[PDB]
RNA sequence: ACUCUGGUUUCUCUUCAGAUCGCAUAAAUCUUUCGCACUAAAGAUUUCCGUGGAGAGGAACAACUCUGAGUCCAAUUUUUUGAGGCCUUGCUUUGGCAAGGCUA
């Protein structure tokens, strides 16, 4: 049974587009290049960019550490 | 209510509360063998649960055992109940409805009483002695009542204090207990998802005397609580079972390091037991206060001073605690009952669970259809009025309020063995007290008053008004069958009424206790001991009459069997001249009276699963196996009645007919039979021709009931009539010296020793042997006064077995008052028995033709 | 001392997560951690659009999670 | 020392009908099943409130305990061993 | 930690983060400040009150407590 | 975590070298501080102390809030205050003007 | 530390001090772990043996308690019908005072016995440089021969844990000499009592109490037996 | 982790004690029962040997072990934050509340 850093580890393992939600903010989520995690899940992106849902213009931000204090949920593509 | 209760850790509302949550109750049956720890270990539970009720120092409190005969003899004799509320070891309280059962082998119909109103079995095991015989036959009688059964292994200090078993050693006995237990369940049970094992919590082990209780779960709670990290489940998943402990990567292995290493239950179990009892025993004044302060435990210093077994105890009270263990393993392991409904419906409900009640009983609801079912009746001490006790498994009873008693005769058709009582009160029956309720729902046991009168055994309590479709509870399948019998007389005849009035009150008190009047006005009580009409006795003379007693000595009742089929084929026309019965008695193949009274056939099959059995098991054809009328004197007796009538001599339509007369006959004449008025056994009885009058006024009824009696017993005659002798199965337990002792008391009273086996871990030996019931009397007073008390025997009723001569034979004289040779015991047995039944001097085996 | 959410019931089961901002997602449980963190086989997205949007293997921050209802029977 | 009063009558309530008020506004009143140290109540036949007002049937519901606002118990355990 | 101790069975008024209050009777708490609060009654705006029973009331969402009543007899 | 010794001063290795030393410069060079907190105010005032969760300590404040009318900004002056320390969103020692 | 006082009233020992005294007096002492041995030998089975008019083999003989029925003047009943009675074994004393209510009519002031107490299976040291738990050739052997959690699976345990008493001894050089001392007969299973009068402590009555031994002369087993009624006219 | 009780021994008195007051066991008297009463049983009373508890009084040395009381946690799950800002109505106690939609 798959816990869940060792799937983070597998993304990882993957440099899958994952697509992380927010915490609280529904209309932007994140794609990116996941590289490495913690602890506590802040998870670095290589080429991670904004996505809205009303305005829909994915903004590049580059190799970010998203806390884990604001994720949701990690999806790919 | 309001009464004076005593003090209680918890308190009855929330009793009476937990009462109406039916999730939150446990009918639990305390069941074992004599002296395996079940009434030290309910005083245990009423310890933890009342803080002014404590036992005292040298005499262990029994707090059942609430008999005068009870505490004196030392003997549990009837069921208990308690009703406690005990915290979890998650600290969650559940109400627990615990019947303490008598171990003693002949008080096991009490246990029955207590298995039907339980859903769950908790069996103890002394560590020391093992499973002996009463284990055995309640771990039969609870997977065969469709109980769940967990085990507690009581007395695990006698692996300490008294053998002084290694640390490896004892947990050897008690893993070859656990699997001991472990194939019984498996002989008994076709499934095994119910293997019995302290990983799954099943197995518990205790100490009811130093209040020693844990399952793993509790026992890793210990660790959990004064560890804090730890989780204390899986720690008990690794517990036990050849799972050993590498201390340098701190992981439990499959794999023994270093050779020498102990499994987990020997490091982590069982030697920090022994490191505690051996503290306390051998080096209470060195090093007891420097390993009471390893374990957390202070004591005062007048607790100190105590001798050491109130010092075990104490000590063992504060290490273990609360006997959360227990709990764990009946709430885990035990259903709910609202879960337990289901089997126990299934099983015990005449009606089953398809019915439209039986579904509602399913359902365990207390506002539903009232459907309390009463297996126990337990007499004030006054000795007047009775309480019917059981469990409400739907609906809620009311004190006050009027209901509808059926006893054990009352069919849907035959609804006269009703009648509506009126509730008089209502108790939780706590041993030594009882709290007084307004109400009690569904899944609670219940002490009901005024409802006593129309019922003998077993009631099912519903409500008038409606439930005009409501079936009676099964009654009481006993574990063992009532044989020893006893004549009773008034010294005075003028207080012959107190004793009839006595002896309809021992008939309430005693489940398995068989009170009729033969023939010659002789009353008679049935037992299933010595020590069991003993206590009759006692409770006959003492409790309920209040006058003086002639006992008979004790006789056993005996069966009646065939060896050849019958010489002519017999029959027997009606007084009406018409409707000519013709049958012949033929002895049973072997075997199949053990599957007809274990219930391996029913007549309630249907006729092709029937004829399937018995074509595919007794070698009949399916001619002979599809014409299968009744089976014996109840629909579960060990004979069986064929028509071999061909459809071209009789007509078929017209047999059946009288099929319901000549099978009613059939099974009067089974009942009574005519050797010595005593039950015929293993006998098939071919119906092999049989006119039947035409018009109905002439068959039918009054005409072809004694005939078929008649034709039953002159095809039973002629056919070569033996009597049986019932043979108890006696388990020894002896030391390994009294063994060649013990088969000299039994080469005297006729006895075969099957097996002298060791007790594994035990310097005792266990024979066991093959009595005559007949001959069982002062056997156990013979052995015990032979080996000086160090043998002691438990008996029970085992089979039937033909007495070795021949009742039918004038040749023999017999001397009065004197004992018999073998080789015409039955010539003795068949006669005396007819004296007593006083019956004729001897019965020829034309008496019941029409020829003379 | 952070013990497991007990949750062998709900393993293998088809269950309906509600995530924080008001939001749902579906799908079959694949484990946890002490911290509720779940992975999720099958995932099925279902926003409040109304068009259901199937993904597969996800983790859910065990922060974020309100509710589980197992839609299969345990 | 350890495990505090309110965390033993959440454990006290388990089998009974309890109704939890979530974060979010929604009502869930059912037969609690099991409940942990933390909040997390695995709740069954589950009716459900939300904030407009409509009621639902949710049969197996695991509440994360975080979100808990509060429980209402049943007043039997105002009787409890551990509220005494 | 006595100063709650000092107010166990006082029928005490306990403010919510959403604002709502708990009128009930105080009969446990813990280190998280989970409230068990017994024959608690819910105090709304637009006024109207709510019988609740036994609440459980976890930690996070109580702001502030304050007696209402003695300890009933 | 890995240091578990008893003799724990790197919390003010961290108030020297990381992140919160920003503060125990205004523990020492008494310099006012703008704190923008979690109700969109500001606190300016001067932390005579504080710890690793950002509780301080403030003398002589003044906290701007502005409101809607659309929006003035209005003002109140505080003696001295215990400033919880999640009430933040940033703190900033103010800039040389000179 | 040893005794209340001058008074020389409440003792308080210590258990190497009981060892050595129960092996000082353990010529005066039968070494029974049990009160099986009395099984009908008993008070209770004297007082119902002459409540019955019966006297127990071993034991004491009484005057009739009660006027006895007399089975010459009883007048043939359809009860003790003799050519009814199916007679196999003789029915003894024994029996009737094993089972006082079932064996006798009319059993008056009668005293059920106690029954079976458990075998108590405690196996004497003789050796004191053998183990205080050890498994002793007397405890028949145990032939060898379950769900366990795989070795894969992640449960560590914690630094701080061990078992309870690791560093405790399983067994001290005094720990089988105080399990011999939980199954020595009365003061020795004691290790505080109340001081008694020399007068007060019989050092033979238990043994007059046992059954006489084999092989004995009639003198001293109608002493034995008579010795036994005066306990039992006593108590 | 700081402070105030209570002690223990011995001698005596008083009262209660159906509790094995005694893990021991005497004697007297009366009544009953049979013999025909040391060699005999029952019931009851009494006296002795000599107990436990409580209370009280003396006098010997111990006085705070014991029985009690008063006296190291910011990273999901609670207490070191998803917080704050916009729009419509019912009433405005013209401060604004309640519900919903939002935006972050
Ligand atoms: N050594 C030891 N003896 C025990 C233990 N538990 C009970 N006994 C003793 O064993 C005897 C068993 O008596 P009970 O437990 O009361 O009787 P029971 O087991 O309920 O069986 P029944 O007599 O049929 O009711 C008692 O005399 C207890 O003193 C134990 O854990 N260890
Ligand atoms: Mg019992």
């Amino acid at each position: 049974m798959v816990q869940p850093i060792n799937l983070i580890f597998r993304y990882l393992q993957n440099r899958s587009r994952i697509q992380v939600w927010l915490y609280e903010q529904v209309n932007m989520r994140i794609e990116g290049c996941i590289i490495g995690f913690d602890e506590y899940m802040n998870l670095v992106l290589d080429d991670a960019e904004e996505i809205h849902s009303k305005t829909k213009s994915r903004k590049q931000l580059g190799r970010i550490m998203l806390k884990g204090d604001n994720i949701t949920l990690l999806q790919s593509v | 209510m309001e009464q004076t209760l005593p003090v209680t850790v918890y308190e009855m509302d929330f009793l009476a509360d937990l009462m109406d949550n039916s999730e939150l109750i446990r009918n639990v049956t305390l069941c074992g063998h004599l002296h395996h720890g079940k009434t030290c270990f309910v005083d245990c539970l009423i310890e933890q649960t009342h803080p002014e009720i404590r036992k005292r120092y040298d005499q262990d409190l029994c707090y059942t055992d609430i008999l005068f005969t009870e505490q004196e003899r030392g003997v549990g004799i009837k069921s208990t109940p308690v009703t406690v509320v005990l915290p979890d070891t998650k600290g969650k309280s559940y109400l627990f409805n615990i019947m303490d059962t008598p171990g003693h082998v002949n008080f096991s119909d009490e246990v029955t009483a207590g298995l039907r109103i339980s859903d769950g079995v908790v069996l103890f095991i002394d560590a020391a002695e093992g499973v002996m015989l009463n284990t055995e036959r309640l771990i039969k009688h609870a997977v065969q009542e469709r109980l769940a059964v967990t085990v507690c292994i009581n007395k695990i200090d006698r692996l300490i204090l008294e053998l002084k078993l290694p640390p490896t050693d004892a947990y050897y006995k008690l893993r070859h207990i656990v699997d001991e237990v472990n194939g019984l369940i498996s002989m008994y049970s076709t499934d095994e998802n119910l293997i019995l094992s302290p990983l799954l919590g099943n197995v518990c082990f205790s100490s009811s005397q130093y209040s020693i209780c844990f399952t793993l779960g509790s026992f890793a709670k210990i660790y959990a609580d004064t560890f804090g990290d730890i989780n204390y489940q899986e720690f008990a998943k690794r517990l036990w079972g050849d799972i050993y402990f590498n201390p340098k990567t701190r992981k439990f292995t499959k794999k023994a390091p270093t050779s020498s290493s102990q499994r987990s239950f020997v490091e982590f179990i069982l030697e920090p037991l022994y490191k505690i009892l051996a503290q306390v025993v051998g080096d209470v004044d060195t090093s007891l206060p420097r390993t009471l302060d390893e374990l957390g435990i202070h004591l005062t210093k007048e607790e100190l001073k105590l001798n050491i077994r109130p010092l075990l105890r104490l000590v063992c009270k504060k290490f273990f605690g609360e006997f959360t263990g227990f709990v764990d393993m009946c709430v885990q392991h035990i259903p709910s009952p609202k879960v337990g409904a289901k089997p126990k419906i299934e099983h015990t409900y005449t009606g089953g669970v398809d019915s439209d009640l039986g579904e509602a009983m399913s359902d365990c609801d207390p506002d539903g259809p009232l459907m309390c079912h009463t297996t126990k009746m337990y007499s004030t001490d006054d000795g007047v009025q009775f309480h019917a006790f059981g469990r409400v498994l739907s609906g809620t009873i009311h004190a006050g309020q009027p209901v509808k008693v059926l006893g054990e005769n009352y069919t849907l058709e035959d609804e006269e063995d009703s009648q509506i009582c009126t509730v008089g009160r209502l108790w939780i029956s706590v041993a030594r007290y009882h709290i007084e309720v307004n109400r009690v729902p569904a899944g609670n046991w219940v002490l009901i008053e005024g409802v006593d009168q129309p019922i003998v055994k077993t009631a099912t309590i519903t409500e008038p008004r409606g439930n005009e479709e409501a079936q009676i509870f099964r009654p009481l399948k006993f574990n063992t069958t009532s044989v020893i019998k006893i004549a009773v007389e008034p010294v005075n005849p003028s207080e012959l009424p107190k004793m009839l009035d006595g002896l309809r009150k021992v008939n309430k008190s005693y489940p398995s206790l068989t009170t009729k009047v033969e023939e010659s006005g002789e009353h008679v009580i049935l037992g299933t001991g010595e020590l069991y009409l003993d206590c009759v006795m006692h409770d006959l003379r003492k409790m309920y009459s209040e006058i003086d007693i002639k006992v008979a000595d004790p006789v056993v009742t005996f069966c009646e069997t065939v060896v050849e089929t019958s010489s002519l084929k017999c029959f027997a026309e009606t007084p009406n001249k018409k409707n000519k019965i013709t049958m012949i008695a033929e002895p049973l193949e072997k075997g199949l009276a053990e599957d007809i009274e274990n219930e391996v056939v029913q007549i309630t099959w249907n006729r092709k699963k029937l004829g399937e059995f018995f074509q595919t098991k007794y070698d009949w054809d399916l001619l002979a196996a599809r014409s299968i009328w009744a089976f014996g004197p109840d629909a579960t007796g060990p004979n069986i009645l064929v028509d071999d009538t061909l459809p071209s001599e009789v007509d078929k339509a017209l047999l059946g007919s009288v099929k319901d007369s000549i099978v009613q006959g059939f099974q009067w004449g089974t009942r009574e039979g005519p050797l010595c008025d005593e039950l015929i056994r293993n006998v098939k009885f071919k119906i092999l021709d049989a006119v039947v009058a035409q018009e109905p006024l002439h068959r039918g009824g009054g005409q072809i009931i004694p005939t078929a009696r008649r034709v039953v017993y002159s095809a039973f005659l002629m056919a070569t009539p033996r009597l049986m002798e019932p043979y108890y199965f006696v388990e020894v337990q002896a030391p390994a010296d009294c063994v060649s002792a013990v088969y000299t008391v039994l080469a005297r009273r006729r006895g075969h020793v099957t097996q002298d086996a060791p007790i594994p871990g035990s310097p005792l030996y266990t024979i066991k042997a093959f009595i005559p019931a007949i001959d069982s009397f002062g056997f156990e007073t013979d052995l015990r006064t032979h080996t000086q008390g160090q043998a002691f025997s438990l008996s029970v009723f085992h089979h039937w077995q033909i007495v070795p001569g021949d009742p039918l034979d004038k040749s023999i004289v017999i001397r009065p008052l004197e004992p018999q040779p073998a080789p015409h015991l039955a010539r003795e047995f068949m006669i005396k028995t007819r004296r007593r039944k006083g019956l004729s001097e001897d019965v020829s085996i034309s008496k019941f033709f029409d020829d003379p | 001392k952070a013990h497991p959410p007990e949750l062998k019931k709900f393993m293998d089961k088809k269950l309906s997560l509600k995530l924080n901002g008001g939001r749902h997602v579906q799908g079959i449980l694949r484990g946890f951690d002490p911290f509720m963190n779940l992975v999720i086989d099958e995932c099925v997205e279902m926003a409040t659009s109304g068009q259901q949007n199937n993904i597969g293997m996800v983790v859910i921050r065990g922060n974020s999670i309100i509710m589980l209802e197992a839609l299969e029977r345990v | 020392m350890s495990i505090g009063v309110p965390i033993k009558v959440l454990h006290e309530a388990e089998g009974h009908i309890v109704t939890c008020e979530t974060n979010t506004g929604e009502v869930y009143r059912g037969k609690l099943i099991e409940a942990e140290d933390n909040m997390n109540c695995q709740m069954s036949n589950i009716t459900v409130t939300y904030r407009d007002g409509r009621v639902a049937q949710l049969e197996q519901v695991y509440i994360r305990g975080s979100k808990i606002r509060f429980l209402i118990l049943p007043d039997m355990l105002k009787n409890a061993p551990m509220l005494k | 930690s006595s100063k709650m101790l000092q107010h166990i069975d006082y029928r005490m008024r306990c403010i919510l983060q959403d604002g709502r209050i708990f009128i009930g009777t105080f009969k446990a708490f813990d280190k998280h400040m989970n409230l068990i609060l017994c024959d608690c009654d819910e105090f709304r705006k637009r006024e109207e009150k709510r019988v609740l029973g036994l609440v459980l009331l976890r930690g996070e969402n109580l702001v502030s407590m304050t007696v209402e009543g003695p300890p009933p007899k | 975590e890995m240091t578990p010794e008893e003799l724990q001063k790197r919390e003010e290795e961290e108030f020297n070298t990381g992140p919160l030393s920003v503060l125990t410069q205004s523990v020492k060079n008494n310099t006012q501080v703008l704190i923008n907190c979690r109700n969109n105010k500001k606190l300016l005032g001067r932390v005579k102390a504080f710890d690793r969760h950002c509780n301080m300590v403030l003398e002589n404040v003044k906290e701007m809030w502005t409101e809607v009318s659309k929006p003035v900004n209005k003002d109140r002056y505080i003696s001295k205050m215990f400033l919880r320390g999640d009430s933040v969103i940033v703190v900033l020692r103010n800039p040389l003007i000179a | 530390k040893y005794v209340n006082g001058s008074t020389y009233q409440r003792w308080q020992f210590t258990l190497p001090m009981m060892s050595t005294l129960y092996r000082l007096a353990n010529q005066l002492l039968t070494d029974l772990v049990d009160d099986n041995y009395f099984y009908l030998f008993d008070l209770k089975a004297f007082f119902t043996s002459k409540a019955l008019n019966m006297a127990i083999p071993g034991g004491p003989k009484f005057e009739p308690l009660v006027r006895d029925i007399n089975l010459q003047d009883e007048d043939w009943n359809e009860f003790n019908d003799i050519n009814k009675i199916i007679i196999r074994q003789p029915i003894r004393t024994e029996y009737k005072i094993a089972f006082p209510y079932l064996y006798n009519n009319l059993p008056h002031h009668v005293h059920l016995t106690w029954y079976h107490t458990p075998n108590v299976v405690f196996i004497k040291t003789e050796d004191p440089d053998l183990p205080a738990f050890y498994f002793d050739p007397l405890i028949n052997p145990i032939s060898h021969r379950e769900p366990l959690p795989d070795d894969d699976e992640e449960f560590e345990l914690p630094e701080f844990v061990e078992p309870f008493l690791k560093d405790t001894p399983l067994y001290t050089d005094n720990t089988a000499n105080g399990i011999a001392l939980l199954w020595a007969p009365r003061p020795f299973n004691l290790r505080s009592g109340r001081t008694r009068r020399a007068l007060d402590i019989p050092l033979v009555k238990n043994w007059y109490r046992e059954h006489c031994p084999a092989g004995q002369p009639v003198k001293v087993r109608v002493s034995y037996q008579k010795l036994l009624k005066y306990y039992v006219l006593n108590a």
